[PDB]
C-alpha cells in the first residue's frame, strides 16, 4: 500500500521546496490528489482483509478510517491558512510538516498488522498534536493542556506496551492475523484481569472514557482549529479502531469486566449530555458532545456484538465528519469576533444566511436525524443495547432528547434572536469557508446514499 | 518608567475585502488568491467529489452478494425439489467429530 | 393591500377627533397646543383616561414613564409619528 | 422606552399606574363597552373619594390595600396589545431589522445601483465623523465631576452642534424594515 | 524561456513520481510472496497451453 | 412609494453557490451523458454458464459494464 505512503513522504519535501506564495496551493492540490488515490481501498471482499505485505494490510473497518484521514487533510490545509497569514515562511512550512507527519502515521498505524508497531506509531502521533498544540495554541492554557494531553496518554499506554511484550513471549507472534486464528480463551484469574486491564486502559483513556476525559476538554479548546479538527475527527476513533482489534484476545473476560466501563459509559453519556446543557464555551460544548458519541462508542465495542460493531463503525465515520464542521463553523465566529463565549456574538442568521444554513445543517446532523448515517450508527447501537438489555432503552432514550436540545439550543443561541448592536466587524462569508462547509456535508450525505462503505467487515 | 518591558502593541486585524473587493478568502495577493480557489473547486468538487462518488456506486462485487443469492437459490431449489429440509441444526456433519468417550 | 401610509395630518385629526368628543373639554376652547392642567384645568386621572382613549384609538400601548410627559395634543401626535417612522 | 428612568418612582406615579392597570384588567373582564364604561365610572369614583388625604402615611397603607385587592383580582388572561412585550406580535419582526454598517460591505456590483442613496449615506457619515469631536467635548464639559448621575443626555446648544451620541438613535433600521 | 516556468513548478512532479514508485514497490512485495501460487485447494489449477503464471 | 431595504451583502453567497454549481455540473453533466450512453448502447451482461474447458477472466464475473 506503498502506493498512499510514498506520495506522504514527498508531499514532506514539495512543501519544503515550495516557492513561499504557493505553499497551501501544492499542499491542497496534491492532499485531494492522495485522497482520490485512496478512495480505492473501499473495494473489500467479504471474508478476508486485504493483505499487501507482511507490514500493512486493509481490512473494511481501516479503510473508512483511511479515506477520512486523506479526506481530512486538505480541509485542515484550507482551514488554517487564515489565521497564519502572518507567520513566517519556515514556520508555515514546519507547520505544513506537522500536519503531513501526523497523516502519515496515522496512515501507518491504521494498517499495521504487528501490534508492538501498532504501538509504535499510535504512540508516534503525540509528537507533532503535542508540537501543534504547544507551539500555535493561543492563550496560555495551551502549555498546560499538553501535558494534560501526554501524561494521560502516556499512564494509559506505558502498562499496555508491558503487556504487549508479555503476551509475545507467551503466543511468541503479535501479527494480528495470527493472533486471530490462534486466539485461546482467557481463564479467570488477578494475572488475566490485570492483563485485561493493561490492554484496554490505552484505548478506554484515548476514547476518552468518562472519568478520564479530563485531558480532552483542554486539547480541544487550546488547540488551533487544524489541531481540534485532527484531535476530535480521527485521534479519538485510535482508541476505537484498537479495542476492536484487541478485543478478540480478551474473551470470555470481557463478559464480566466489561460492568464498570458499561456503567461508567452510559451514565457519564448522560452526564456529558447535560453538561452540554449549560456550557458558557461554544466549543467545549463541541468537546463533550465528543465525550457523549465516544461513550456511546464504547458500549457498543464493550457489547460486543455484530450490531454494536457495525453501529460503531458507523458512529466513528459519522462523528468524525460531524465534529470538524462543528469546530470549523465556531472557528469562523472566533475569527471575527475573537471570542469563544456563545452569548457574544448572536442573531447570525440575519447577518449571515448561507452560514445559518451550514449550521442548521451540522446541528441536524449532530441529533442524528433520519436517514443521516449518525442515525443509523445510533440505532443499530441502541438495538444492540436493547438486546442485552431491555433497561437501556431508558439511558440511551434520556440521552437522545437531551442530545437534541442542546444541539439546537447552540443553533437558537448563535443564529436566532437579534444581533448584538456594537458588533460591527462581521463581514461576509468567504468563498474559503463556505467550501469547507460544503466539502464537509457532502460527503456525510453521499455516504448516507451507500451506507454499506462504513458499516465495517461485520456487513 | 512605570512600565515592564518593551513591547510592540497589539495590531488591529486586516480585512482581506479593504484591498480586493472580491478576494475569495484565499490570500492577500488576487492572482494567488483566485487560483487557490479554481484549484479548490476544481480537485475538491469536480476530480474528487463527483468521480470519486461515481467511482465508488460502480465498484466491482467483491463482497459476493449476488453470488451468495443465486447459490442460496439454488440450494433452496434443490432441497425442495427433494424434500430435504431447508436448513441443518448442525453446520458440521457429526461423523467427522470424535466426542469423549466418558460422560460419567 | 396593508393599512395606508399614516400621516401626520392624519395623526393630528384623529388625537383632535377623539380629544373632542371627551365630556370635559369644550371643542372650541382646544387647540393643538392647549396644556392639559393648565389650559383645561384637568388632573392626572384625566390625562391616564386619554392616553388610554389614544392607546384605544391607535391600536399600541404606550408606557407609563413615557405617557406621563405627553401634556398637549401636540405632543401626543410627536410621539405617535416617532414611534411609527412617520415623516411626511 | 424613550425617557430616562429615574432612581425611584413618586406616590402619585404609583398610584396613576395602579390605576391604568385596574382599567384595563378590569375592561378585560367587561368585555363590552357600555358594561365597561358603568364599571370604569364606578372604579374613578373609587379612586376618587380617597383623592384628599393629607396623611400619607394613612394614604401608602391605602394603596397597599388597593395592591392586595388588585392582584387577588386580576384577570388571569388580560388582553395585550399585539405588539406589546406580551403581544402576539411583539418582536415579530425583529428578524428583519438589518443594521445600516452591513451596507458598508456590499460588493461594487451591489453599489452599482442605488447610486444617489450611496451619495446620501456618504454625506451622512461625513457629517457624523465632523459631528462627533464636539459631541464629546460638550458631554465632557457638562458632565458632574463626579461622574453622571441619571442616563439623561444634553441637546445641542451651539450654532450648527448636533445632539452628542445622536447616530444609533436616528439611524434606527424601522419599525417594519422588509 | 521553459528554464524558469521548470525552476518555479518541477515541485509538481515529486508526489506523482512518488506514486509511481509506490506502485512498483508494491509489486516489488507483491513478487517475494508467491509460495503458495496456484497451489491453494480452492484455486489449484491446470495451466493454459500458453501461460506460465496464474497471477503476477 | 418605495423604500430602500437594508439587507447584508449577497453577492458572496450567491457567487459561492453558482460556483459550485457550475464545478459541480461541469464535471457531472459529461458523466451522467457517458453513462447513459453505455446503459443505451453497451447493455448488461447476460448471466451464462461456463463453457467446458474455458477458465474466464476475473472480470468476467460482474454484469455492470462499468464495474468491468
Ligand atoms: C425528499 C425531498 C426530495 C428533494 C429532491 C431534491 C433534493 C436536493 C438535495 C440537495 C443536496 C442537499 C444540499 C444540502 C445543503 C444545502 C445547499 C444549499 O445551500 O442550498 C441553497 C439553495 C439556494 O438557497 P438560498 O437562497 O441560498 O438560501 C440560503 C438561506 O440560508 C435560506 O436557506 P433555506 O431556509 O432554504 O434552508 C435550506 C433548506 C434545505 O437545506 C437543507 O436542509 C439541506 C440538508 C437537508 C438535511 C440533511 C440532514 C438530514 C439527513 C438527510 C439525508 C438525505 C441524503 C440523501 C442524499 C443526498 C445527497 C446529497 O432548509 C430546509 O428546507 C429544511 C432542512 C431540513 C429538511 C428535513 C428533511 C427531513 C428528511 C426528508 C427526507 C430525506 C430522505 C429522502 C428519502 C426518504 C425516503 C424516500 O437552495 C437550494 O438549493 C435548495 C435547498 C435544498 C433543500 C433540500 C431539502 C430536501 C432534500 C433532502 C435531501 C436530498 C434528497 C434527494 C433524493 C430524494 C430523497
Ligand atoms: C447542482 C448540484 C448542487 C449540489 C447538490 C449536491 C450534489 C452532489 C453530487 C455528488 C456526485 C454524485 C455522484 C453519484 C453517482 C450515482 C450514479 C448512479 O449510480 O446511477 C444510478 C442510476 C443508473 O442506474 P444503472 O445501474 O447505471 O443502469 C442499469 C441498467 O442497465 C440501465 O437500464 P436501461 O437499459 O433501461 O437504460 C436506462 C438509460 C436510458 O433509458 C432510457 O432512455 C429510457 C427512459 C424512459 C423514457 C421512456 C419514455 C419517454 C420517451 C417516450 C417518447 C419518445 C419515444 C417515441 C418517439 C415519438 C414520440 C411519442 O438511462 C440511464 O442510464 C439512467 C440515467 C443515468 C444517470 C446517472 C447519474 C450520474 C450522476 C453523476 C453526476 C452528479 C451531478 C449531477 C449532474 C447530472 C445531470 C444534472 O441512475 C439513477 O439515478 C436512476 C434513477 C431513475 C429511476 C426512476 C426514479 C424512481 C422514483 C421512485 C421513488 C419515488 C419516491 C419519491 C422520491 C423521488 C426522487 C426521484
Ligand atoms: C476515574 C475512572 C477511571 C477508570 C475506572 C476503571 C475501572 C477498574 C475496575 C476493575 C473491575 C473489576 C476488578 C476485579 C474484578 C472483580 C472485583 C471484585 O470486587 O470481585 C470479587 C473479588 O473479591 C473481593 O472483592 C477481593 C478484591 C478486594 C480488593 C480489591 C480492591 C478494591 C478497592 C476499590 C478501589 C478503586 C479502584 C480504582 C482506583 C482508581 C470477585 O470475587 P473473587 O472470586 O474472589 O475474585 C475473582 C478472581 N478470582 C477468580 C481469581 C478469584
Ligand atoms: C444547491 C441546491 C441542491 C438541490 C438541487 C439538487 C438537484 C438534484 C441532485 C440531488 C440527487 C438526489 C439523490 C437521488 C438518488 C440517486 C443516486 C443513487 O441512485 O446512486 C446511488 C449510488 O451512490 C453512491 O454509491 C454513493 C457515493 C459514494 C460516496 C463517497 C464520497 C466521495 C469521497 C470523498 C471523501 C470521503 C470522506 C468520508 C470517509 C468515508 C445508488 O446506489 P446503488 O444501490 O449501489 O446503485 C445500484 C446500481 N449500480 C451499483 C450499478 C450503480
Ligand atoms: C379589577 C380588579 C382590581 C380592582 C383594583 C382597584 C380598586 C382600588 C381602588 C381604591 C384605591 C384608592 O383609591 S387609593 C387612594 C390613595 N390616596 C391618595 O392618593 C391621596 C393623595 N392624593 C394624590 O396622591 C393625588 O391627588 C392622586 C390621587 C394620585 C391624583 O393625582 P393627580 O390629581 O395629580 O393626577
Amino acid at each position: 500500500m506503498l502506493k498512499i505512503i510514498i506520495p506522504t513522504t514527498m508531499l514532506l519535501p514539495m512543501t519544503w521546496m515550495s516557492k513561499h506564495n504557493m505553499i497551501w496551493i501544492n499542499a491542497t492540490v496534491h492532499s485531494l490528489l492522495i485522497s482520490l488515490i485512496s478512495l480505492s481501498l473501499l473495494n473489500q471482499l467479504g471474508e478476508n482483509s486485504l493483505n499487501f505485505s507482511l507490514t500493512f494490510f486493509s481490512d473494511s473497518l481501516s479503510a473508512p478510517l483511511l479515506v477520512l484521514t486523506t479526506w481530512l487533510l486538505p480541509l485542515m490545509l484550507m482551514a488554517s491558512q487564515s489565521h497564519l497569514s502572518k507567520e513566517t515562511t519556515t514556520r508555515k512550512k514546519l507547520y505544513i510538516t506537522m500536519l503531513i507527519l501526523l497523516q502519515l502515521f496515522l496512515i501507518m498505524t491504521f494498517t499495521a498488522t504487528e501490534l508492538i508497531l501498532f504501538y509504535i506509531l499510535f504512540e508516534a502521533t503525540l509528537v507533532p498534536t503535542l508540537i501543534i498544540i504547544t507551539r500555535w495554541g493561543n492563550q496560555t492554557e495551551r502549555l498546560n493542556a499538553g501535558l494534560y494531553f501526554l501524561f494521560y496518554t502516556l499512564a494509559g499506554s506505558l502498562p499496555l506496551l508491558v503487556a504487549l511484550v508479555y503476551i509475545q513471549n507467551t503466543t511468541g507472534s503479535l501479527n494480528f492475523l495470527i493472533i486471530h486464528y490462534w486466539s485461546h480463551p482467557l481463564s479467570n484469574s488477578w494475572s488475566n484481569i490485570f492483563m485485561w486491564l493493561a490492554c484496554i486502559m490505552a484505548f478506554m483513556v484515548k476514547m476518552p472514557l468518562y472519568g478520564l476525559h479530563l485531558w480532552l476538554p483542554k486539547a480541544h479548546v487550546e488547540a488551533p482549529i487544524a489541531g481540534s479538527m485532527v484531535l476530535a475527527a480521527v485521534l479519538l476513533k485510535l482508541g476505537g479502531y484498537g479495542m476492536m482489534r484487541i478485543t478478540t484476545i480478551l474473551n470470555p473476560l470481557t463478559n464480566y469486566m466489561a460492568y464498570p466501563f458499561l456503567m461508567l459509559s452510559m451514565w457519564g453519556m448522560i452526564m456529558t449530555s447535560s453538561i452540554c446543557l449549560r456550557q458558557t464555551d461554544l466549543k467545549s460544548l463541541i468537546a463533550y458532545s465528543s465525550v457523549s458519541h465516544m461513550a456511546l462508542v464504547i458500549v457498543a465495542i464493550m457489547i460486543q456484538t455484530p450490531w454494536s460493531f457495525m453501529g460503531a463503525t458507523a458512529l466513528m465515520i459519522a462523528h468524525g465528519l460531524t465534529s470538524s464542521m462543528l469546530f470549523c463553523l465556531a472557528n469562523t465566529n472566533y475569527e471575527r469576533v475573537h471570542s469563544r463565549t456563545m452569548i457574544l456574538a448572536r442573531g447570525l442568521q440575519t447577518l449571515l444566511p448561507l452560514m445559518a444554513t451550514w449550521w442548521l445543517v451540522a446541528s441536524l446532523t449532530n441529533l442524528a436525524l433520519p436517514p443521516s448515517i449518525n442515525l443509523i450508527g445510533e440505532l443499530f447501537i441502541i438495538t444492540a443495547s436493547f438486546s442485552w438489555s431491555n433497561i437501556t432503552i431508558i439511558l440511551m432514550g434520556m440521552n437522545m432528547m437531551i442530545t437534541a436540545l442542546y444541539s439546537l439550543y447552540m443553533l437558537i443561541t448563535t443564529q436566532r434572536g437579534k444581533y448584538t448592536h456594537h458588533i460591527n466587524n462581521i463581514k461576509p462569508s468567504f468563498t474559503r469557508e463556505n467550501a469547507l462547509m460544503a466539502l464537509h456535508i457532502l460527503p456525510l450525505l453521499l455516504l448516507t446514499l451507500n451506507p454499506k462503505m462504513i458499516l465495517g467487515p461485520l456487513y | 518608567p512605570t512600565i515592564r518591558l518593551q513591547e510592540d502593541p497589539d495590531p488591529e486585524d486586516e480585512n482581506l475585502y479593504e484591498k480586493n473587493p472580491d478576494s475569495h478568502g484565499y490570500d492577500k495577493d488576487p492572482i494567488v488568491d483566485l487560483w487557490n480557489m479554481r484549484v479548490v473547486f476544481f480537485f475538491g468538487f469536480s476530480i474528487v467529489l463527483v468521480l470519486g462518488s461515481t467511482f465508488v456506486a460502480y465498484l466491482p462485487d467483491y463482497r459476493m452478494q449476488e453470488w451468495a443469492r443465486r447459490e442460496a437459490e439454488r440450494l433452496v431449489k434443490y432441497r425442495e425439489a427433494n424434500g430435504l429440509p431447508l436448513m441443518e441444526s448442525n453446520c458440521f456433519d457429526p461423523n467427522k467429530i470424535q466426542l469423549p468417550e466418558d460422560e460419567d | 393591500s396593508d393599512a395606508p401610509p399614516l400621516t401626520l395630518e392624519a395623526i393630528k385629526d384623529r388625537v383632535l377627533y377623539v380629544l373632542k368628543l371627551y365630556d370635559k373639554i369644550d371643542p372650541e376652547k382646544l387647540s393643538v397646543n392647549s396644556h392639559f392642567m393648565k389650559d383645561l384645568g384637568l388632573d392626572s386621572l384625566d390625562q391616564v383616561e386619554i392616553i388610554m382613549a389614544m392607546e384605544d384609538e391607535f391600536g399600541f400601548e404606550i408606557p407609563d414613564i413615557d405617557a406621563e410627559k405627553l401634556m398637549c395634543p401636540q405632543e401626543i401626535v410627536d410621539y405617535i409619528a416617532d414611534k411609527k417612522d412617520v415623516y411626511e | 422606552a424613550f425617557s430616562a428612568p429615574a432612581a425611584y418612582l413618586t406616590h402619585q406615579q404609583k398610584v396613576l399606574r395602579l390605576y391604568k392597570r385596574a382599567l384595563r384588567h378590569l375592561e378585560s373582564w367587561c368585555v363590552h363597552r357600555d358594561k365597561y364604561r358603568y364599571f370604569a365610572c364606578l372604579m374613578r369614583a373609587r379612586f376618587d373619594e380617597h383623592k384628599n388625604e393629607k396623611d400619607m402615611v394613612k394614604a401608602t397603607q391605602l394603596l397597599r390595600q388597593a395592591e392586595e385587592e388588585f392582584w387577588y383580582g386580576q384577570h388571569p388572561q388580560p388582553y395585550i396589545f399585539p405588539e406589546s412585550p406580551g403581544g402576539t406580535s411583539y418582536e415579530r419582526y425583529e428578524c428583519y431589522k438589518v443594521p445600516e454598517w452591513c451596507l458598508d460591505d456590499w460588493h461594487p456590483s451591489e453599489k452599482a445601483m442605488y447610486p444617489d442613496y450611496f451619495a446620501k449615506r456618504e454625506q451622512w457619515k461625513r457629517l457624523r465623523r465632523e459631528s462627533w469631536e464636539r459631541e464629546v467635548k460638550q458631554l465632557q464639559e457638562e458632565t458632574p465631576p463626579g461622574g453622571p448621575r441619571t442616563e439623561a443626555l444634553p441637546p445641542a446648544r451651539k450654532e450648527g452642534d448636533l445632539p452628542p451620541l445622536w447616530w444609533h438613535i436616528v439611524t434606527r433600521p424601522r419599525e417594519r424594515p422588509m | 524561456n521553459v528554464l524558469q516556468i521548470v525552476r518555479d513548478h518541477w515541485v509538481h512532479i515529486l508526489v506523482p513520481v512518488g506514486f509511481v514508485f509506490g506502485c512498483y514497490l508494491d509489486r516489488r512485495s507483491d513478487e517475494k510472496l508467491t509460495a503458495f501460487r496456484n497451489k491453494s485447494l480452492l484455486f489449484k489449477r491446470e495451466l493454459r497451453p500458453n501461460e506460465e503464471v496464474t497471477w503476477k | 412609494k418605495r423604500l430602500f431595504i437594508i439587507k447584508p451583502s449577497g453577492f458572496y453567497d450567491r457567487r459561492f453557490l453558482k460556483l459550485m454549481r457550475f464545478y459541480i455540473l461541469l464535471t457531472g453533466i459529461p458523466v451522467a451523458i457517458g453513462i447513459t450512453l453505455v446503459n443505451v448502447f453497451i447493455g448488461e451482461a447476460e448471466l451464462a454458464d461456463i463453457p467446458e474447458g474455458y477458465v474466464p477472466e476475473h472480470w468476467e464475473y460482474f454484469k455492470h459494464p462499468i464495474s468491468r
